[PDB]
């Protein structure tokens, strides 16, 4: 925050402190959360025939 | 004359045909064969009388 100084009516004009705006930066992580599953096409033609 | 119409120009026809004179009998599988049975499940479910 910026910071408030003080001075007389006729005090110097002297300079201070300002408010200090960062760049703040995350990112879409490069790493995924997949899950990934190698399902037989067997398993999907058979499952599918006799399936209860 | 020969020498004009030479061989690399000459592609000449040949007959369709292969001469695959492999296998001209399979007996065991043409006997199963027209009869076999194509189905959608992995396991072959019958029944057998036992007694």
């Amino acid at each position: 925050q910026g910071v408030v100084g003080g001075r007389t009516r006729t005090g110097a004009l002297a300079n201070d402190t300002q408010g200090t705006i960062k760049g703040a930066s995350l990112s879409v992580p490069d790493y995924y959360i997949k899950h990934q599953f190698d399902v037989g096409k067997d398993e999907i033609v058979n499952s599918d025939a006799t399936g209860k | 004359l020969t020498n004009l119409t030479p061989t690399e120009l000459l592609a000449n026809k040949a007959v369709d045909y292969l001469a695959n004179s492999f296998l001209v009998e399979t007996p065991m599988l043409g006997l199963l064969a027209n009869r076999v049975i194509n189905q959608k499940q992995k396991a072959i479910e019958w029944g057998a009388k036992v007694a």
